[PDB]
RNA sequence: CCGAGCAGUACAUGCUAAGACUUCACCAGUCAAAGCGAACACUCAAUUGAUCCAAUAACUUGACCAACGGAACAAGUU
RNA sequence: CUGGUGAUAGCUGGUUGUCCAAGAUAGAAUCUUAGUUCAACUUUAAAUUUGCCCACAGAACCCUCUAAAUCCCCUUGUAAAUUU
């Protein structure tokens, strides 16, 4: 990680952590599975519907990759049909 | 080898423990507990709760169904007057199916 | 491996002979204890020194007083090697509201209700 | 469980079964019956 | 509704059911229950009784058998009993008596599988 | 560390010495009759009857009904054997059995049945439902008078109502034809009551019909201290039962405190409670006979609330509890995108301050 | 043997004290020390202990 | 035992449950301290000199 | 000290969805009521391999990556 | 020799005033075992309500049998515990 650019003099992101996980602005990472497109054939359809499945990231994965990425990835984003739009936000959480 | 660990298998929810509709009761290698009243059983002889209440194990007489071979072959052999006993895990449900609520006055 | 004691219930049943012997009476138990710790918790087990950090036994030689209840008594049989356990007598009775400041413990098990600090006259 | 008072309820492998002959007993005996009719030799 | 007693998967016979056809045939006699799962005989039906045993020739064969099912069949109407199980074993199964019993029965009004659970 | 059992254990008895000299049960059939033997047997472990079987009371139930009638068995049996030697007499019986053509008349096995052994199955079957527990608090008896009891459906059919069978309410909209044996000089009393009909109080019932020191079998000249009014269950709250009672007089009785005015359309005056009415006439009165059916809701229901008992009809719901969801976390590790949407109220999207 | 353990004049005994956990003593004795009372030590057989 | 097992059930549990909710209301009341307005100007004493 | 790097039977070995287990982390893995749709969660102790990339219209496929959590490709000798 | 160069070094050595407080020994992966990441443990702050000790009851048959115990766990003694 880049904590000073070099021509800027601020921190970089990461690309990869763009290209394989999504954010939800209230805090929680999606992710994939690793090995829902690899030897689907060996696999029972129990073990592969789980496996197409988008889950979420732990306290410690999440605030690893919140060190990884910008303030520019942890706006709030108003996509005109949004597939993720009612996941930015909480409901019923307490402490 | 021989390096393999152990698969943490056993009892998950003890005798006089609260447990939800689809919570796992025992894990098993062979039938150590046999499914009783509300316990289901999966592939790996994994008992799960199938009714939210209280876990009980009791003891019960095990008759074997008349398909399986090795355990009706079993019973045909032993001395007339002796009775199998195995350990059963049952499910005494707690809260009713529902209730009737009045919800208009026509 | 050294684990955790299962003391046999044999052990707590007193003989015709004790109660001759320590001045008890099975047909009357005591009502309260005097617990007080002699032995140090270290160079002991952990689940020792829990206990007696339950019972207030901090600080030996410091006199604490319990029930005689099977709830506390078990606690007390996991730490009898650390501890006096001595019945409390009271032959004034109990304490009054009136001789809360004159109350005092002697070494005897006694709690006496009138400590005036004077020799006796007889 | 081994330290309660129903251990071994479960227990069955003692009530299923794991030649000289005495003074007072034979040992081995065989039965023929020899005939010349196929019936009567299975039937007998 | 009603919740039935679902497990008992390794042992024979099975209890998810409300109630259930139980057919005790001895060396002299043959008798039909039909019971709750708990245990309570709702209705009987036996050549024991007078009732039945005036009519009959012999108590122990295929004519008792189909006789005590279009009586018990009868009683169930009456009690109110229309859903009932039978889980008979492969050779009672295929034994004439028993497919006659079942034959009275379906006859008579009564199905002989019960309807499955309303979850939701 | 071992225990001793508390008790004998299962297979004690068997002899290990002499395993090759003993009988085995060589079928599946034999050791299930043995198994179900030993366990309707209490044991001294934890069995399954302890934690589902239902509850009972060491106290026997207590006997209200009328005493057994007297029969001599000696009698009985030599005519019992002749008629089935009789019937065996026959070459035509043993054909047709044999053949597997023979049947039995179903009408001719009920009269008998009603005779001999139909007060005994009806005792069992009315504590099935529950009218022993709810009627006399597990007081039971046997019904040694046998009860008729059906509901007239136009001119030519007739609703018969046995022992719970279902029966509409339009088909009881009018008062029964109540038939049943009785000797001339002899008082009885008829009583018809909703136990699951009442909608403020679940102990409490309601009394449909109530009818006293009817001389013999003429029901018309019985006191009418109670108009008959058709059941009334509500929509959406199950299924209901309504028993009738046949009670037998010794004496003539006064039922001024139990009297209702004719008609009694209000369900504070129909409020009656078997339990409270049988204690205090127990001395000279004492049930003979039984009969009850169960009954839904149709449209004959709304009438009864709207027209007769001036009311708005109530409507029930079978709800079921919410299902249950465990503690949200704050981060759901490995848990499908679902997760959110389980602890979310509505479906419409919301945007706060924006 | 017997003898000598009944006529004993010393009040307190292996068996007793390890038995009953005295001072703690099983903090430094072993499992099959509760059997042994004390007659077994290691191979070796004590035949004047009782 | 002064009391058996089934005497002494339940006799203590009042005051055990009192007890604890005194160990609630104490953890549930921690808060910041109230700032005083008198606090922040007593702080111009020390320039105070004579005349 | 003995094995495993498979094979056989299915062709709903379909689609979804409460609640749980979990090889002491993660990754990965496992069981599963109900519902929809059909009929009237396959056997098996192990029988397996991530990402990138490549192929493909798409569905899907690709390593004795066996040093088996795997560096795209590098041995001797002083 | 100068410059890149303040090369790099999982290695060696060093790392400056006062006082108080809490505080030690489960593991997994790794061209890895002189390292590191995660978990466990430890620290602080915050929220919350149970935590520990533990009465019966309860946890398997086998290859025939066999130990000290352990899990679970109302009371009770106590004041910790979980979550962020
Ligand atoms: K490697
Ligand atoms: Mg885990
Ligand atoms: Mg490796
Ligand atoms: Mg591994
Ligand atoms: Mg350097
Ligand atoms: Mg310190
Ligand atoms: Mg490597
Ligand atoms: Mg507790």
């Amino acid at each position: 990680l880049t904590y000073f650019s070099a021509r800027k003099g601020k921190r970089k992101t990461v690309k990869a952590v763009i290209d394989r996980f999504l954010r939800l602005h209230c805090g929680l990472w999606v992710r994939r599975k690793a090995g829902y497109k690899k030897k689907l054939w060996k696999k029972t359809p129990a073990r592969k519907k789980r496996l197409r499945e988008f889950v979420f990231c732990n306290k410690t994965q999440s605030k690893l990759l919140d060190k990884m990425t910008t303030s520019f990835w942890k706006r709030r984003n108003w996509y005109v049909d949004d597939p993720y739009q009612k996941y930015h936000d909480r409901t019923n959480l307490k402490v | 080898g021989g390096k393999s660990s152990g698969r943490r298998q056993g009892i998950k929810k003890m005798e006089g423990h609260y447990v939800h509709a689809g919570n796992i009761i025992a894990t098993q290698r062979h039938f150590r507990w046999h499914p009783g009243a509300h316990v289901g059983v999966g592939k790996n002889k994994c008992l799960y709760a199938l009714e939210e209440g209280i876990v009980r194990y009791t003891k019960e007489v095990y008759v074997p169904h008349p398909r399986n071979t090795e355990a009706v072959d079993l019973i045909t052999r032993l001395p007339k007057g002796a009775v199998l006993y195995k350990t059963f895990v049952h499910v005494v449900p707690a809260k009713p199916e529902g209730t009737f609520k009045l919800v208009a006055m026509l | 491996k050294f684990t955790r004691s299962r003391i046999p219930e044999k052990v707590f049943q007193a003989s015709p002979e004790d109660h001759e012997k320590y001045g008890g009476d099975p047909q009357n138990p005591h009502k309260l204890h005097i617990v007080t710790r002699i032995k140090s918790t270290r160079r002991r087990p952990y689940w020792e020194k829990d206990i007696i950090k339950m019972l207030g036994l901090e600080k030996a030689h410091t006199p604490q007083v319990h029930k005689n209840i099977p709830s506390v008594n078990a606690k007390l049989k996991v730490v009898k090697h650390l501890i006096r356990i001595k019945p409390l007598k009271l032959p004034q009775g109990l304490p009054a509201e009136e001789n809360m400041s004159n109350t005092c413990l002697k070494s005897t098990g006694e709690l006496v209700v009138q400590w005036h600090l004077k020799p006796v006259e007889q | 469980y081994k330290t309660k008072p129903t251990h071994g309820i479960g227990k069955y492998k003692h009530l299923i079964k794991a030649n000289l002959g005495t003074d007072y007993e034979y040992g081995v005996l065989n039965i023929h019956l020899t005939a010349y009719d196929m019936t009567l030799a299975e039937s007998y | 509704v009603a919740r039935k007693e679902r497990g008992w998967r390794t042992v024979f016979p099975s209890r998810e059911f409300w109630h259930r056809l139980r057919v005790i045939r001895t060396q002299h006699h043959v008798e039909a229950l039909v019971e709750h799962q708990n245990g309570k005989v709702v209705v009987s039906a036996s050549t024991r009784e007078w009732a039945i045993k005036k009519h009959l020739y012999s108590t122990r064969n295929v004519v008792a058998c189909e006789s005590i099912g279009r009586v018990l069949a009868q009683r169930c109407l009456e009690a109110g009993i229309n859903f009932m199980v039978y889980q008979p074993t492969p050779w009672e199964a295929a034994s004439d008596s028993m497919k006659r019993l079942q034959s009275a029965m379906t006859e008579g009004g009564v199905v002989l599988r019960e309807p499955q659970r309303i979850y939701e | 560390r071992r225990t001793p059992p508390l008790g004998p254990m299962p297979n004690s008895d068997i002899d290990l010495s002499n395993l090759e000299r003993l009988e085995k049960y060589r079928s599946f059939d034999r050791y299930r009759r043995r198994a179900e033997q030993e366990a309707q047997a209490p044991h001294w472990w934890r069995t399954y009857r302890e934690y589902f079987g239902e509850k009972t009371d060491p106290k026997e139930k207590i006997d209200i009904g009328l005493p057994p009638p007297k029969v001599s068995r000696t009698q009985q049996l030599l005519e019992r054997k002749q008629a089935i030697q009789e019937l065996r007499a026959n070459v035509e019986e043993e054909r047709a059995a044999r053949l597997r053509t023979a049947s039995v008349p179903l009408d001719a096995v009920r009269a008998e049945w009603e005779r001999t052994c139909g007060p005994y199955h009806k005792q069992r079957l009315a504590e099935y439902y529950g009218l022993y527990r709810d009627l006399f608090h597990g007081a039971t008896f046997v019904p040694r008078v046998p009860l008729h009891v059906a509901y007239a459906v136009g001119e030519d059919d007739l609703m018969p109502v046995y022992c719970g069978n279902e029966v509409t309410p339009t088909e009881a909209a009018q008062a029964p034809e109540v038939t049943y044996e009785a000797e001339e000089g002899s008082l009885w009393t008829l009583l018809l009551t909703s136990l699951d009909g009442h909608l403020l109080e679940p102990d409490a019932e309601y009394l449909h019909w109530l009818l006293t020191n009817i001389p013999g079998n003429r029901v018309a000249e019985g006191q009418v201290t109670c108009p008959y009014l058709p059941p009334f269950p509500a929509r959406g709250s199950g299924i209901h039962r309504l028993a009738f009672l046949l009670f037998k007089q010794d004496q003539p009785i006064d039922f001024s405190e139990d009297a209702r005015p004719s008609p009694c359309y209000q369900l504070a005056q129909r409020t009656f409670r078997t339990f409270d009415f049988y204690k205090k006439h127990q001395e000279t009165m004492t049930p003979a006979g039984l009969s009850f059916f169960q009954c839904r809701w149709d449209d004959s229901v709304t009438y009864i609330f709207h027209q007769l008992l001036d009311m708005r009809e109530p409507v029930f719901e079978f709800v079921r509890p919410p299902p249950y969801h465990p503690k949200q976390k704050r981060f759901p590790h490995r848990q499908p995108l679902r997760y959110l949407d389980r602890y979310r109220d509505s479906h419409e999207p919301t945007y706060g301050i924006y | 043997q017997e003898e000598r353990e009944r006529n004993n004049q010393n009040p307190w005994t292996f068996e007793r004290i390890a038995t009953a956990n005295m001072l703690g003593i099983r903090k430094v004795l072993s499992p099959y020390d509760l059997t042994h009372k004390g007659k077994y030590w290691g191979k070796f057989y004590m035949p004047k202990r009782v | 035992p002064y009391m058996t097992r089934e005497q002494e059930r339940g006799h203590a549990a009042v005051r055990r449950r009192e007890a604890f909710e005194a160990i609630k209301a104490a953890a549930t009341s921690k808060f910041p301290p109230h700032r005083f307005i008198a606090d922040q100007l007593d702080h111009l004493n020390v320039t105070k000199k004579w005349s």
